[PDB]
């Protein structure tokens, strides 16, 4: 049965990994990690892995 | 690219093309950062000296966001083996810094497990380039993009007349006429989650190009990440 990051992605952005029995968000380089532990905020225009916008 | 459909704007901006003394496309690459380009090795022995483009999406007009930078450095993989494509991955670092803008910018490298277990277990990937629109045929001048399933290991290995080593992984279609094909090779594919793209795997190696049996092999970016993260020092 799914548990941590094998449930939807540990309700992370980006990436998740499991420190002890409880999920660790991260995120990639350009990203910030959000007060909540699990968004990623882009640190600037053009963060990696965004279609451009304008 | 054989099938698929045009880049439009803003869709594919961590695409490059390596261009040789002619001016004229020969591979792709995926853009890392301001500096460094992800490509194939295979792609640095089709030309003797190249330069990258980036922004290009039509490359018979200049929409002015195109830019060519110089190549500084080559970083080729020591154990590049030309005769079965194994370990087919270079870095190169460029002279002067990409400036990011509409069209330009650059893919996201992951953390290893997690995209082995989360990235390369979803369905597809994607997959662009300005190669050939079908095995006999021309380059595409317009840049051009594929979603392309993730194929079980076990599949590929039955259906490939070459070895498929663990630096490989495929991905297409069996008989749908959809496929990378020359002049793609280098190129990026990427892995969309949520609403970012990863690099998941360069365009390496098929038999031909759509051949009904017959997939893409791409080279597995996360057997690299390590060596990745090395050569940009
Ligand atoms: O059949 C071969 C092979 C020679 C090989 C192969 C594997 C190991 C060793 N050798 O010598 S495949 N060709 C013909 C097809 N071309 S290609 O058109 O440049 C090409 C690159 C490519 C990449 C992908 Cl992902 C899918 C189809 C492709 N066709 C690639 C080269
Ligand atoms: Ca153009
Ligand atoms: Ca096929």
């Amino acid at each position: 049965t799914r548990k941590l990051c094998s449930l939807d992605n540990g309700d992370c952005d980006q990436f998740c990994h499991e420190e002890q029995n409880s999920v660790v968000c991260s995120c990639a380089r350009g990203y910030t990690l959000a007060d909540n532990g699990k968004a990623c905020i882009p640190t600037g225009p053009y963060p990696c892995g965004k279609q451009t916008l304008e | 690219i054989v099938g698929g459909q045009e880049c439009k704007d803003g869709e594919c901006p961590w695409q490059a093309l390596l261009i040789n003394e002619e001016n004229e496309g020969f591979c792709g690459g995926t853009i890392l950062s301001e500096f460094y380009i992800l490509t194939a090795a295979h792609c640095l022995y089709q030309a003797k000296r190249f330069k990258v483009r980036v922004g290009d999406r039509n490359t018979e007009q200049e929409e002015g966001g195109e830019a060519v930078h110089e190549v500084e450095v080559v970083i080729k993989h020591n154990r590049f083996t030309k005769e079965t494509y194994d370990f087919d991955i270079a870095v190169l670092r460029l002279k002067t810094p990409i400036t990011f803008r509409m069209n330009v910018a650059p893919a996201c490298l992951p953390e290893r497990d997690w995209a082995e277990s989360t990235l390369m277990t979803q369905k597809t990937g994607i997959v662009s380039g300005f190669g050939r629109t079908h095995e006999k045929g021309r380059q595409s001048t317009r840049l051009k993009m594929l979603e392309v399933p993730y194929v079980d290991r076990n599949s590929c290995k039955l259906s490939s007349s070459f070895i498929i080593t663990q630096n490989m992984f495929c991905a297409g279609y069996d008989t749908k006429q959809e496929d990378a094909c020359q002049g793609d090779s280098g190129g990026p594919h990427v892995t969309r989650f949520k609403d970012t793209y990863f690099v998941t795997g360069i365009v390496s190696w098929g038999e031909g190009c759509a051949r009904k049996g017959k997939y893409g092999i791409y080279t597995k970016v996360t057997a690299f990440l390590k060596w990745i993260d090395r050569s940009m020092k």
